[PDB]
């Protein structure tokens, strides 16, 4: 006895937006852009974690 | 029935659809036709026929030996008897319909089919020698150990060598 079994991709995403005038500013605590970034990362990595 | 041969065949034939018993049985049979009013007869046929077929009893009948053996003058010995059925299992693959898993999705599932003759020939009142070559034909080619294969007959047939007829499609 043989079987032939399938499994579908999903997907899954964010959005980040930063403001033209914020860009330009001093920073106390370095780059915004970069910021954005790891939280938009660390946001999804919980999100695939619980997902699975 | 005139006659009446028991076969025994083995694995490979038992799992065809045709056979689907271990024993196979062939008979020369006689069959009249008579007026309703007496037994005036009208016509006299002979049949030739082989069925898969299932025990229904046992009876007594002499014992008959074999040369390297001897027998006692009023020796006897039992034999089952047989009988055509009307249907017999097989088992196909399938699906469960109400599967939870993939452990139980594929399974085997029995169906009982209806049974049909292997052979049907009839013979009419003469040739009666040509009714028992097709017996002892049947009955060796069973004997051969294999399936029974060839069921051409002469008599039966399109004549050959007519091309204006032989010419259309018959695949």
């Amino acid at each position: 006895t043989y079987a032939r079994k399938a499994a579908f991709v999903k997907f899954l995403g964010t959005t980040r937006e930063v403001t033209h005038p914020m860009t330009l500013v001093n920073s106390a605590f370095g780059n915004v852009i970069a910021r954005q970034n790891k939280d938009g990362i660390l946001w999804m990595l919980k999100q695939i974690e619980q997902a699975l | 029935m005139l006659f009446k041969y028991i076969h025994d065949v083995n694995a490979k034939v038992e799992e065809g659809r045709r056979y689907l018993s271990d024993v196979v049985r062939v008979a020369l049979d006689k069959e009249e036709t008579t007026d309703p009013d007496t037994q005036e007869v009208t016509s006299t046929s002979y049949r030739v026929t082989a069925y898969p077929v299932v025990q229904v009893g046992e009876e007594e009948v002499p014992y008959i030996p074999v040369h390297p053996k001897t027998a006692e003058p009023g020796q006897k010995v039992t034999v089952p008897t047989y009988d055509v059925p009307e249907k017999l299992p097989v088992l196909v693959r399938g699906r469960n319909p109400e599967a939870t898993g993939d452990y139980d999705d594929h399974i085997w599932v029995t169906e009982e089919v209806e049974v049909r003759p292997l052979v049907d020939e009839v013979f009419k009142e003469d040739e009666f020698e040509k009714a028992r070559l097709y017996y002892e034909n049947v009955a060796a080619q069973l004997a051969e150990g294999d399936d029974i294969r060839h069921y051409y007959r002469k008599d039966l047939d399109r004549e050959a060598g007519h091309y204006s007829v032989s010419r259309y499609p018959s695949f």
